[PDB]
RNA sequence: UAGGCAAAGCCGCCCGGUGGAUGGCUCGGCUCGGGCGCCGAAGAAGGGCGUGGCAAGCUGCGAUAAGCCCGGGGUAGCCGCA
RNA sequence: CCGUGAGGGAAAGCUGAAAAGAACCCCGGAAGGGGGGUGAAAAGAGCCUGAAACCGGGCGGCUACAGUGGGGCAGGCCCGAA
RNA sequence: UAGUAGCAGCGAAGAGGGGUGAGAAGCCCCUCCGCCGGAAAGGACCAGGGUUUCCUGGCAACUUCAAUAGGCCAGGAGUUAG
RNA sequence: GGACGGGGAACGAGCCCCCGCGCCCGUACCGAGAACCGACGCAGGUGCUCCUGGGUGAGAAGCCCAAGGCGGCUCGGGUGACCCCGGGCCAGGGAACUCGGCAAAUUGGCCCCGUAACUUCGGGAGAAGGGGUGCCUGCGGUCUUGGGGUAUACCCCCGGGAC
């Protein structure tokens, strides 16, 4: 929406800091165990509610 | 990046006038700010083509036509062209101001211009032309009118 | 630069094109070019370079609508590319 | 039209929102309380002894 | 309450040509304490701050010193630059 | 007449591909026994958000933010899972 | 992660003693392939073992005038080291 | 089953030449051809979505085909009010 | 905002010049035949919610074309059997088809003439039925809108518009 409050935005400001995969050292550093992120998500697929 | 989409901005024109010149296309990787753009535009590689606008030689052709009496006939009328209501208020208006002007100058007697006031309101005469007839016909004016 | 080692006039018949979905004539009609000037040429068809005035020419009444025939130049070019341009 | 064409109404509002005490999408904006935790009509924490 | 300043592509040119700086702040700063803020640490005059928050949950802040005091200068001396 | 002699197809073994069974392993579980037992307006529990040089999650922590101070133990290594 | 919500809710363990985690050469647009290395063993990061179904290749037997699977007897071809 | 169904139907569609590139019907540029034009299509914008926006780079996966394209992927940036 | 009252000071404005201050939150983009909901980059739903040039036309109808956008309702090519889906035409007959005229066809706009039984007197009614319709060349009429003529209407002259 065009008016969001700003408690709202804020919880979309987490989600959006959180949408990453673990960077590429961190692979290299657990020896390819850690390659994915439980906050790694899709904005068409998986939504928020927010 | 997209050069038309910044040459549109600039030019003031839709993307689908602006052009791009084909010797320009080793110079269209390098462009980064609109600038660069302003660049290609006084080089005259990137122009706006003029727009369409739909040409009315034949429908001012038509209108003259029109004008004559031409390609008006009982086979080329769908609806209604002739508003009766405002023809009223038309024939009201010519008849009634013709009337009071000539009461205003004494021409006319009021008893007389009454009887002409409603007769008016009730549709006996066709046109002014009938009117005038009438009042000269039946010497309701002192001199006839034109 | 590319100089040319043969120049031959044919005219190619498109009356095939009557014979096909109308959605697709005027298409169609390229490809008949192709196939045409590779036979008698004896390159691939996609050596076949066709000019503007034949792309015009063969598109000038939409897509539904290309000419019975056209009247073409071909030349031959010294590095085995072909080119085949509207005769006018 | 109770399937998909009614599913299309289901894109713009809300019976419920984020409720501050508990965090879930369980505040009910009208009613003004929280469906999961009661917070706006309860001062003590809502959870059933049925609930596991 | 100053977290760091902003020396992107866009904050560069509005230092140069509009003499801002654009700095990060506390998220609950007001523009009368980015202003209190901006003169007693650095001794520059602000004109006026211009606010907004970032997608990312971030306060920034546009800064415009008074005409005497030069937003370029300030970064050199700062060393952020 | 049968063999050289063969289509598509069938059966069996070997090798490979796919798959992840089996076996071994186990810083996890479960059951039983013993202990110990309240926290909060001095603002709890719970939640949100933030916090690492490169850091998304978990864990920890709270703008002093994988941490600050004092003491005791522990001596030469350390910067959680990783 | 699913449901507006009350609520509901998975899958997913294993290189090696040591990274010694594959130098270097050739090819490929690249994933990669060949050669050549490390190691007791490729166990090669898609990582212990690596079954069956399933698919590919090789080998044995059959294969276009003969109606199918199972058993017994007789025979042909092929295997028959322990 | 099977390299089979579907990737038709709802009144638009492509073509020529050039460039880029390992690779081009499909990416970029021009020309020609078409569709909308009180709108499945142009202008604005609420809720909802939440970074999908913009720039640079890319093609393992993702897009009913392709791809050097992309709402995809990686890195960076962007929302200013008496 | 005004009025009508009460109280107070000696100053002082609704006028002119001049000075100061104006916090907090939203603000990108889609806004849908791919950014929303429908497990999907879904012919549905939400939102065509609000706005739209020219010609023809009664028309915000259809058809054609601007401004502006699109070729991405995200397979391409060849062939031109049958059969299927969606369309066109069909001699003579004209419902013989079929449960049934289902489907298809006929009619169709506008102007003139004309219009029955019945009726709750309103209607029935576009009843039914008959005729006309293009293009071109001239001649008129009814108005309208300005200007110029003694000139506010009429009248004359000039320019434009409608029927
Ligand atoms: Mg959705
Ligand atoms: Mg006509
Ligand atoms: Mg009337
Ligand atoms: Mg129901
Ligand atoms: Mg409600
Ligand atoms: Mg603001
Ligand atoms: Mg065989
Ligand atoms: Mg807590
Ligand atoms: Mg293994
Ligand atoms: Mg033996
Ligand atoms: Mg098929
Ligand atoms: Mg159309
Ligand atoms: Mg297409
Ligand atoms: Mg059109
Ligand atoms: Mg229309
Ligand atoms: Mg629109
Ligand atoms: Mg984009
Ligand atoms: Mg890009
Ligand atoms: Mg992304
Ligand atoms: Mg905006
Ligand atoms: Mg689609
Ligand atoms: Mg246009
Ligand atoms: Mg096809
Ligand atoms: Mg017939
Ligand atoms: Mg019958
Ligand atoms: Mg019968
Ligand atoms: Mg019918
Ligand atoms: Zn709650």
């Amino acid at each position: 929406a065009r008016n969001k409050p700003l408690g709202k935005k804020l919880r979309l400001a987490a989600a959006l800091n959180s949408n990453r995969n673990p960077p590429l050292w961190v692979i290299a550093k657990t020896k390819r165990r850690v390659t994915r992120s439980p906050a790694r998500r899709h904005w068409r697929r998986q939504k928020l509610k927010a | 990046v997209d050069v038309k989409r910044l040459a549109a901005e600039i030019l003031g024109v839709g993307v689908s006038r602006v052009k791009i010149s084909p010797e320009a296309v080793g110079r269209l990787e390098e462009v980064v700010t609109k600038d660069d753009v302003r660049a290609l535009i006084d080089e005259g590689l990137i122009w706006a083509e003029p727009e369409k606008g739909n040409s009315r030689g034949r429908w001012r052709e038509l209108h003259e036509k029109k004008k004559k009496g031409r390609r008006r006939g009982q086979g080329s009328r769908k609806g209604r062209r002739l508003d009766e209501e405002e023809a009223w208020v038309n024939k009201m208006r010519v008849m009634r101001r013709f009337l009071n002007t000539l009461k205003r100058q004494g021409k006319l007697d009021p008893a007389t211009w009454r009887q002409l006031y409603r007769m008016v309101k009730g549709n006996y005469f066709r046109d002014l032309r009938h009117l005038k007839t009438y009042i000269n016909e039946h010497k309701l004016t002192k001199e006839p009118v034109k | 630069e590319k100089k040319v080692v043969l120049t031959r006039e044919y005219v190619i018949n498109l009356r095939r094109t009557r014979e096909v979905s109308r959605t697709k004539r005027a298409k169609y009609a390229v490809g008949l070019i192709r196939r045409f000037v590779a036979r008698h040429l004896k390159v691939e068809p996609k050596a076949v370079k066709l000019g503007q005035a034949l792309n015009e020419a063969l598109w000038a009444r939409s897509i539904e609508k290309p000419p019975r025939r056209v009247h073409v130049v071909v030349e031959k070019l010294d590095d085995g590319t072909v080119r085949v341009e509207l005769k006018q | 039209m109770k399937g998909t064409p009614s599913m299309g109404k289901h894109n713009k509002g809300k019976t419920h929102i984020r409720c501050p005490r508990c965090g879930r999408h369980s505040y009910n904006v009208t009613k003004k309380y929280c469906a999961s935790c009661g917070w706006g009509r309860s001062k003590r924490w809502r959870r059933y002894n049925w609930a596991k | 309450m100053i977290k760091r300043f902003v020396i992107t592509e866009k904050a560069l040119r509005l230092a140069e040509r509009e003499n801002k700086i654009t700095i990060i702040v506390e998220r609950t700063a007001t523009k009368k304490q980015i202003a209190d803020e901006v003169q007693r640490l650095y001794n520059v005059k602000v004109e006026k701050v211009n606010t907004l928050i970032t997608p990312r949950g971030e306060k920034k802040a546009y800064v415009k010193l008074a005409e005497g005091y030069s937003a370029m200068d300030l970064l050199t001396k700062l060393g952020v630059l």
